[PDB]
RNA sequence: CGACUCUUAGCGGUGGAUCACUCGGCUCGUGCGUCGAUGAAGAACGCAGCUAGCUGCGAGAAUUAAUGUGAAUUGCAGGACACAUUGAUCAUCGACACUUCGAACGCACUUGCGGCCCCGGGUUCCUCCCGGGGCUACGCCUGUCUGAGCGUCGCU
RNA sequence: CGCCGCAGGUGCAGAUCUUGGUGGUAGUAGCAAAUAUUCAAACGAGAACUUUGAAGGCCGAAGUGGAGAAGGGUUCCAUGU
RNA sequence: CAUCUAAGGCUAAAUACCGGCACGAGACCGAUAGUCAACAAGUACCGUAAGGGAAAGUUGAAAAGAACUUUGAAGAGAGAG
RNA sequence: CGCGACCUCAGAUCAGACGUGGCGACCCGCUGAAUUUAAGCAUAUUAGUCAGCGGAGGAGAAGAAACUAACCAGGAUUCCCUCAGUAACGGCGAGUGAACAGGGAAGAGCCCAGCGCCGAAUCCCCGCCCCGCGGCGGGGCGCGGGACAUGUGGCGUACGG
C-alpha cells in the first residue's frame, strides 16, 4: 500500500535492486558457467513472501 | 462457497517478518514467532525435525566470530604480540 | 614411493589442489626448465617463469629455436604468452597462443635482486645434496 | 506427591499407564530445593543443603552456596575444585548429596543398576551389540 | 604520490587529520565525477583514495591505541578493550599463581615424601 | 558397516599354506608356470651371501 | 539535490551542506527513494545562487 | 513357525538393536595408541621398571581358584610393618601399599 | 499410374540412453577437541569503476596494517608498481577496525519516546534549540553509603 | 579384454511400478456470458486489432466516470526492441 | 560368626564421540547412482505458518567462438573461413 | 524521649565481579509413549526407548567399600574377554535377564566436619614504596577498613590420631 513501515520499504528496496539482469561482461569471464539471472522475479508471476 | 469465493476475502496478514531469525512467522496477534519462538530468550528447536535444525544450525550463516576463533586456536589465542618487524 | 602419511596421493585431492591453487604457489607450478648453457653457468635445473625472459617453445605447433620474449604469464589460465607465438583470427587481427611453461625452455633470465637470491639458494641446496652424496 | 500433568486426568492407552494421582517423583524434595536455589542463583555453585523444619504442606531447606569468583574461595585450595567449569550447576546433574541419592549409586549387590557409572551408562553397555571384526 | 603506512607513522595527529581531510574532499569530487560521467581514469582513482583513507584512519586508530595501552600500563583496572580477549572460558580460569599454590598439608607431604628415582636389577 | 569383512584362519592352516608355498617355490615347473622367466638362473632355490 | 545517508536528519543535512560547501541554506526537503537511499532538496538562501554553487561543485 | 526339529531359539533382537551396535574397526588403531602410550610412559620413568610397582602374592578367593595364586592390588600394612618400611615412603620406592587388605594367615 | 497404408534399408530430425571422464559424495580411521554481555550462533541491510547471484567484507565495507613471498590482477578499462630513500600479487594473520536486530541491555518495536552527565555551535550562560560523546537490562556475590523496625538491648 | 581365483547394490515386460521422453486421438474438441462496428489517412517490410480524424453505438451518476482503505511492490513515467 | 563403618567432599589413566577444526585412506557410488545438494542447493519454488523442497555436469589442445560477399525487415539461409 | 550497640530487612546508574544465549555426536539429571509382539487382548513386550525439559566437558559420569565372599580368602572407579542367553523374572506365555570369581587395558590416592591443642595463629578489601608486568604476583609499611568466637587457619580423619 501507500502506507508502509520503514523496514518494509527497505525490504522492498533490496528486492528491487537485485531483480536486474546479469552484466553482459560476466559472460566473458574465464570459467563463467553462468548464463542469465535465474533468480529474476516478476511482480505478477511470483509474489514476495512479505 | 468454501473454494474460489472464500479465497477472495483474504487481505489480513497473520504473520510478519521476525526481528530475530528474519522469517515471516511472527504471529501479529500472538506476538510470537512460529519459527524461532521470539517473545522468548531460548531459540525454538525440536528433535522431531532434523531438517529444520540443519536449516538454521551453526555454520548455515556468516560465522563471523567463530570462523576467526577457529583460526586463533591453531596459534593458541595469542595477543599483544607482533611478527617482529623488519 | 610416497611414505609421508600427511601428504596425499589421492587423484581428486591433487587435482583439486592444483586447479584451486593461490597465485603465489601457482607461480611455482609454472616453473620452466633452464637451457644447457643456463644449467652449466648456474647450478639450477628449473626456474619459475618470469615476465620478461626469453624462451623457446620445444613442444606443440610452435616448436623451433626462435628465442621469444615472454610477454604475459596468465596464472588464471596456467599459460604464458610469447612475442612471435601468435595466431590470426577471422577479422585479421593477431592474438597470442597460450602454451604451458613446462613446454618451453628459458634461454636468458630476467635478473633482479630477488632472482639472483633464488638462483643462488637453489644452487647452494643442490651443492649440499651433492656433497652429502659424495 | 506428583500428579501427572495430563488435562482432565486423561492418559491414553494401556491401563497400566492410567495412573494420575498416586505417582511419585524420582527425585526427593530436598533435590528440588537445591535445584530451585541453583537455578535462581546461576552465578553461585550449590554445595549442599539440610532440613530446618517442614510443615503439613511445605518443607524448608537451607542451601549452602559458594561464590566461585570470590577471591577468598579462589585463593584457597580444597575449595578451588568448585571453581572448575565441570562443577557448574551440580544440582541439575544430580551430583549434590541430595541429588546423588536418587540415582541408585553405591557398591554392592543392591546397586547393580548403576555399574557403568549411571543407570543409562549401565543400560547402554549391557544393551550394546559388540560386533568384533573377527566373529 | 602514493602514501604508505610506514611513512605516515612519524607524523603527529594534527597533520594526520589534515591529510585525512583533503583525502576525503578528493573522494568527494571523485564521486561527483562518477555521477556526471567523468572519465575512466577518475573512476579508477576512487578505490586508490578509499584505501588511502583506510590507511590513514588505521594509523591514527593504531597510534591512539598504543598510547592508551602504554598509559594504562601497570594500572590495576583497565578498560575492557585493553585487557586480553582470548576466550570467555579461558578468561574465567585461574591464573598461574592461584593454580600452582598448595596447602601446607600438601607441600609438607611433598617435602617429607618425595618421589625417588629408582631401578630394580634382575 | 557390520558386514563381517574379516575372517580368521587357524594358525595351523596358515602355517600349512606357507609351507606349501615355500615348497612350490623350489620347483622350476611351478615357478615357470607362474610366468617368472627363470631359464638362465642356476640352482632354483636361489641363495646369495649376506653381503647383499 | 543530493543523495545522503538514510541515518542523517534534515538538521545534519543542513549543517553538512553549509559547512562542506560554504553556503547558507534556507530549508531542506527530504525523501527516501524506492531504491532505499535518501534524497535531499536543499533550497539555498536567496543571496546564494544554485547555478553559482553547482559550478563550483562540478555538477553543472 | 517351527519347521521340523530344532532348538527353541529366543533371539534378543526386539529392542531396536541397530542403533547400539559397537563395531571394532578402530581395534588395530586402539592397539597402536595404547602401545605408543606404553612406550612413552616407559621412557618417561627412565630407570623405573616400566610396568608399575611390585605387587604381592595373593590367593584367589574361591574354592574354584584357591589353588592358584596371583598378584593383588598391593601390600598390606602388616607386611610393610614387619619388613620395616614406612607406609608413606613405600609408594615412593615403588611398592604399592594396599591398606584395606588384611592377613589372616 | 499417382494417393494412402505396411515392411526393410540409407539419410535427416525428435530425444538424451549408452560409454568414457569427475575440484562431488558415502564409509572407515587419525590428531585436536576451541563459542558468548570484551556481546555468540542466527538474521537484516549495506560495500566493487563497470556487479544481479554465489563468495568475501562492515561506513577503514570483494577490505587497512603487519609478516612471509616476490611481478602481477585480468572480462574490459584505469593508473599504478624505480622490486633500495623498500614491493604488484598471493598467502599467513599476532595490530587495528568491526553497521542494525539478536541472550540483546534506557522504555517499546512504531528507525516511536525518554532521563542523567560532559563537549562544540546558536548562547554571546541562563538556559531554551542543533550536533557529538559517555551512561541508564534482570538476577546475584563481596564490600560501601544511606536507611527502616512498639526486634533485643544500654545510657541518660 | 581373455584365462585362474575372490566379492557382489549382478540379468526385467509387467508391480493402476519410479523418473524422463514420445505417439494415435489430432490439425481434432475448442478460441460462442455481458447489442457493434464502419470509412479514410499516418507510421510501418508487414494493419480486422496501433494512432489520428469522421460516423454508428454502449456504460447511463446504485457508471464501463473521478478518488481512496487493505493487498501488490515499481506494475507509475519517458525512450527504444 | 564373617565383613564393612552409611547419612560430608575431591581425584588422572584406561573409556565414549553420526556436532566442530584439520587430515589420511577405501575390493564403495559414478550424474535417475553417491548426501536433498559434483552446478549462484537448503537454492528456485510451494504453504498464513509449522514446514515441504527440486531440476540442472561435458565444444575445442587452443576461441582459433565463423572475417568477408550475398537474399531477407529480421529470425533464418547460400557461399567463404 | 534523644543518642548508641546488635539483629532482621530495604534502596542505589554505589566499587569491583559473576550468570543469562548457542552447539549438543558423545555425557549427566528428570519426564516419558504408542505403533509393534503376544498370530485376538488388558499384565507383559516394544522400553526406561522415540518425542519433551533441564546441565556440562574435552571427555562426562563414576570412584577409593556401611564391597565381594564364605575361600588357604580377595580389595576404589572405568573399559574389554568370559561368566552367560546363565541364576533369576515372566497371562512361568510371548519374551526378558544381571552379578561374583578368573584373565586383561589402566592403575593413585586423598581432604573435611567432629574430638582436642595452639593469645584468630586465618581471610578479603583500600592506599605506600620498590622488585616486576605481561592472563599481573613478592616483599615489607598503614595508631587503614571489613569478615570472623553463631569458629578462620595450623596439626589431624578411621590405614587410627
Ligand atoms: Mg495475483
Ligand atoms: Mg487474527
Ligand atoms: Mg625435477
Ligand atoms: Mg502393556
Ligand atoms: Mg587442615
Ligand atoms: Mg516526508
Ligand atoms: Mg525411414
Ligand atoms: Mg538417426
Ligand atoms: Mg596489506
Ligand atoms: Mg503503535
Ligand atoms: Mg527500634
Ligand atoms: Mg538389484
Ligand atoms: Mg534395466
Ligand atoms: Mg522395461
Ligand atoms: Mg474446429
Ligand atoms: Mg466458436
Ligand atoms: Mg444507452
Ligand atoms: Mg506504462
Ligand atoms: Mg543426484
Ligand atoms: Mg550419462
Ligand atoms: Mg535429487
Ligand atoms: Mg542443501
Ligand atoms: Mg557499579
Ligand atoms: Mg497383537
Ligand atoms: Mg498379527
Ligand atoms: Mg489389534
Ligand atoms: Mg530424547
Ligand atoms: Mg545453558
Ligand atoms: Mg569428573
Ligand atoms: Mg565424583
Ligand atoms: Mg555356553
Ligand atoms: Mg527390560
Ligand atoms: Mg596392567
Ligand atoms: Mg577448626
Ligand atoms: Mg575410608
Ligand atoms: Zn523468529
Amino acid at each position: 500500500s501507500s502506507h508502509k513501515t520503514f523496514r518494509i520499504k527497505r525490504f522492498l528496496a533490496k528486492k528491487q535492486k537485485q531483480n536486474r539482469p546479469i552484466p553482459q561482461w560476466i559472460r566473458m569471464k574465464t570459467g563463467n558457467k553462468i548464463r542469465y539471472n535465474s533468480k529474476r522475479r516478476h511482480w505478477r508471476r511470483t509474489k514476495l513472501g512479505l | 462457497t468454501k473454494g474460489t469465493s472464500s479465497f477472495g476475502k483474504r487481505r489480513n496478514k497473520t504473520h510478519t517478518l521476525c526481528r530475530r531469525c528474519g522469517s515471516k512467522a511472527y504471529h501479529l496477534q500472538k506476538s510470537t514467532c512460529g519459527k524461532c519462538g521470539y517473545p522468548a530468550k531460548r531459540k525454538r528447536k525440536y528433535n522431531w525435525s532434523a531438517k529444520a535444525k540443519r536449516r538454521n544450525t551453526t555454520g548455515t550463516g556468516r560465522m563471523r566470530h567463530l570462523k576467526i576463533v577457529y583460526r586463533r586456536f591453531r596459534h593458541g589465542f595469542r595477543e599483544g604480540t607482533t611478527p617482529k618487524p623488519k | 614411493m610416497k611414505f609421508n602419511p600427511f601428504v596425499t596421493s589421492d587423484r581428486s585431492k591433487n587435482r583439486k589442489r592444483h586447479f584451486n591453487a593461490p597465485s603465489h604457489i601457482r607461480r611455482k607450478i609454472m616453473s620452466s626448465p633452464l637451457s644447457k648453457e643456463l644449467r652449466q653457468k648456474y647450478n639450477v635445473r628449473s626456474m619459475p617463469i618470469r615476465k620478461d625472459d626469453e624462451v623457446q617453445v620445444v613442444r606443440g605447433h610452435y616448436k623451433g629455436q626462435q628465442i621469444g620474449k615472454v610477454v604475459q604469464v596468465y596464472r588464471k589460465k596456467y599459460v604464458i604468452y610469447i612475442e612471435r607465438v601468435q595466431r590470426e583470427k577471422a577479422n585479421g587481427t593477431t592474438v597470442h597462443v597460450g602454451i604451458h611453461p613446462s613446454k618451453v625452455v628459458i634461454t636468458r633470465l630476467k635478473l633482479d635482486k630477488d632472482r639472483k637470491k633464488i638462483l643462488e639458494r637453489k644452487a647452494k641446496s643442490r651443492q649440499v645434496g651433492k656433497e652429502k652424496g659424495k | 506427591g506428583r500428579k501427572r500433568p495430563v488435562p482432565k486426568g486423561a492418559t491414553y492407552g494401556k491401563p497400566v499407564h492410567h495412573g494420575v494421582n498416586q505417582l511419585k517423583f524420582a527425585r526427593s524434595l530436598q533435590s528440588v530445593a537445591e535445584e530451585r536455589a541453583g537455578r535462581h542463583c546461576g552465578a553461585l555453585r550449590v554445595l549442599n543443603s539440610y532440613w530446618v523444619g517442614e510443615d503439613s504442606t511445605y518443607k524448608f531447606f537451607e542451601v549452602i552456596l559458594i561464590d566461585p569468583f570470590h577471591k577468598a574461595i579462589r585463593r584457597n585450595p580444597d575449595t578451588q575444585w568448585i571453581t572448575k567449569p565441570v562443577h557448574k550447576h551440580r544440582e541439575m546433574r544430580g551430583l549434590t548429596s541430595a541429588g546423588r541419592k536418587s540415582r541408585g549409586l553405591g557398591k554392592g549387590h543392591k546397586f547393580h543398576h548403576t555399574i557403568g557409572g549411571s543407570r543409562r551408562a549401565a543400560w547402554r553397555r549391557r544393551n550394546t551389540l559388540q560386533l568384533h571384526r573377527y566373529r | 604520490a602514493k602514501i604508505k603506512a610506514r611513512d605516515l607513522r612519524g607524523k603527529k595527529k594534527e597533520e594526520l587529520l589534515k591529510q585525512l581531510d583533503d583525502l576525503k574532499v578528493e573522494l568527494s569530487q571523485l564521486r561527483v565525477a562518477k555521477v556526471t560521467g567523468g572519465a575512466a581514469s577518475k573512476l579508477s582513482k576512487i578505490r586508490v583514495v578509499r584505501k588511502s583513507i583506510a590507511r590513514v584512519l588505521t594509523v591514527i586508530n593504531q597510534t591512539q591505541k598504543e598510547n592508551l595501552r602504554k598509559f594504562y600500563k601497570g594500572k590495576k583496572y583497565k578498560p575492557l578493550d585493553l585487557r586480553p580477549k582470548k576466550t570467555r572460558a579461558m578468561r574465567r580460569r585461574l591464573n598461574k599463581h592461584e593454580e600452582n599454590l598448595k596447602t601446607k598439608k600438601q607441600q609438607r607431604k611433598e617435602r617429607l615424601y618425595p618421589l625417588r628415582k629408582y631401578a630394580v636389577k634382575a | 558397516t557390520w558386514r563381517r569383512w574379516h575372517r580368521r584362519v587357524n594358525t595351523t592352516q596358515k602355517r600349512y599354506a606357507i609351507c606349501s608355498a615355500l615348497a612350490a617355490s623350489a620347483l622350476p615347473a611351478l615357478v615357470m608356470s607362474k610366468g617368472h622367466r627363470i631359464e638362465e638362473v642356476p640352482e632354483l632355490p636361489l641363495v646369495v651371501e649376506d653381503k647383499v | 539535490v543530493f543523495i545522503v545517508d538514510v541515518k542523517a536528519n534534515k538538521h545534519q543535512i543542513k549543517q553538512a551542506v553549509k559547512k562542506l560547501y560554504d553556503i547558507d541554506v534556507a530549508k531542506v526537503n527530504t525523501l527516501i527513494r524506492p531504491d532505499g537511499e535518501k534524497k535531499a532538496y536543499v533550497r539555498l538562501a536567496p543571496d546564494y545562487d544554485a547555478l553559482d554553487v553547482a559550478n563550483k561543485i562540478g555538477i553543472i | 513357525a517351527p519347521s521340523r526339529n530344532g532348538m527353541v531359539l529366543k533371539p534378543h533382537f526386539h529392542k531396536d538393536w541397530q542403533r547400539r551396535v559397537a563395531t571394532w574397526f578402530n581395534q588395530p588403531a586402539r592397539k597402536i595408541r595404547r602401545r605408543k602410550a606404553r612406550q612413552a610412559k616407559a621412557r618417561r620413568i627412565a630407570p623405573r621398571p616400566a610396568s608399575g610397582p611390585i605387587r604381592p602374592i595373593v590367593r584367589c578367593p574361591t574354592v574354584r581358584y584357591h589353588t592358584k595364586v596371583r598378584a593383588g592390588r598391593g601390600f598390606s600394612l602388616e607386611e610393610l610393618r614387619v619388613a620395616g618400611i614406612h607406609k608413606k615412603v613405600a609408594r615412593t620406592i615403588g611398592i604399592s601399599v594396599d591398606p584395606r587388605r588384611r592377613n589372616k594367615s
